[PDB]
């Protein structure tokens, strides 16, 4: 149940100038690093303990990568500015995200290579990793340039071998916090609302990994209309929170009944007020 | 580890 | 360009105890460009030692940020977040509740 990702934002300023490139590597939930252009020296930093053992000239590699990235944007967003028929003056985004699912055995289970121009999707690789889906006429672009030069079946390699490799090496040195799951600590709250209301909140909390789901059950019948679930929040720790409520009426809070599923949790619970 | 050659479009 | 409106929840790492330390966090998610003011409030004042998370994405390119502050609650002191975007025609506060 692991995956490695990496997210990268590429931000135009007005007129000319350097873009601002921020590079975010994750495995799962857990990020290992940061880039951050914006630094006079600008260096690959680590996040996680267990990239902290790992090589300082590994540490100089991955900056360069970054350097490299950063310096290769500029040039992307220029391209789509003119591919949008864009002036220099005005901001604008760039995103890519890329990384690797890990399969059963220490194979790839789905690879990612991923574009979004102004937060709306541009350019993705598709499942197969031969092919792409462009969203719009500019990106066609980019396809066609992409089938010519045969990019797919060269970014293939990476997130078969390369980033399958890292994402081991990154779990077998992370084994104690990566490789297990925290069970949310469930207990329910009730709040009067009125003479004939009352809000159920079934609350998860200090849970690792993140959004692994709650529900309120009216006699064995799932609410999925009238529960209001809020995002699935970091507590700032590594843990997540979560919460899922539910207005029932008076004195009728026993038919209601909070479930919960997480891969720390053997069984799924079942709670009431 | 990042993906050593950047992506151009 | 596509302009998104932020998602805000104010609240603290561990369960709150007055006069016992704690963590104060706003998390800020589904907004676009990341360009972004995000503030902790001590009684409508500005904390200085807010500290944030390095900027990152989710499955449909919407940004998040976590701010995070080492607090005290107390039942006198009002904390509160405040954020700044685009598509805000004024910026938003967001009371923070022990049981939100």
């Amino acid at each position: 149940s692991h995956s490695m990702r990496y997210f990268y934002t590429a931000v135009s300023r007005p007129g000319r100038g350097e873009p601002r490139f921020i590079a975010v590597g994750y495995v799962d939930d857990t990020q290992f690093v940061q880039f951050d252009s914006d630094a006079a020296s600008p260096r690959g930093e680590p996040r996680a303990p267990w990239v902290e053992q790992e090589g300082p000239e590994y540490w100089d590699r991955e900056t360069q990568k970054y350097k490299r990235q950063a310096q290769t944007d500029r040039v992307n967003l220029r391209k789509l500015r003119g591919y949008y028929n864009q002036s220099e003056a005005g901001s604008h985004t760039l995103q890519r995200m890329y990384g690797c699912d890990l399969g059963p055995d220490g194979r790839l289970l789905r690879g990612y290579n991923q574009f979004a121009y102004d937060g709306k999707d541009y350019i993705a690789l598709n499942e197969d990793l031969r092919s792409w889906t462009a969203a719009d006429k500019a990106a066609q672009i980019t396809q066609r340039k992409w089938e010519a030069a045969r990019e797919a079946e060269q970014r293939r390699a990476y997130l078969e071998g390369t980033c399958v490799e890292w994402l081991r090496r990154y779990l077998e040195n992370g084994k104690k916090t990566l490789q297990r799951a925290e069970h949310p600590k469930t207990h329910v709250t009730h709040h009067p609302v009125s003479d004939h209301e009352a809000t159920l909140r079934c609350w998860a909390l200090g849970f690792y990994p993140a959004e692994i789901t709650l529900t309120w059950q009216r006699d064995g019948e799932d609410q999925t209309q009238d529960t209001e679930l809020v995002e699935t929040r970091p507590a700032g720790d590594g843990t997540f929170q979560k919460w899922a409520a539910v207005v029932v009426p008076s004195g009728e809070e026993q038919r209601y009944t909070c479930h919960v599923q997480h891969e720390g949790l053997p069984e799924p619970l079942t709670l009431r007020w | 580890s990042a993906e050593p050659v950047p992506l151009q479009l | 360009m596509i302009q998104r409106t932020p998602k805000i929840q104010v609240y603290s790492r561990h369960p709150a105890e007055n006069g016992k330390s704690n963590f104060l966090n706003c998390y800020v998610s589904g907004f676009h460009p990341s360009d972004i003011e995000v503030d902790l409030l001590k009684n409508g004042e500005r904390i200085e030692k807010v500290e944030h998370s390095d900027l990152s994405f989710s499955k449909d390119w919407s940004f998040y940020l976590l701010y995070y502050t080492e607090f005290t609650p107390t039942e006198k002191d009002e904390y509160a977040c405040r954020v700044n975007h685009v598509t805000l025609s004024q910026p938003k506060i967001v009371k923070w509740d022990r049981d939100m």
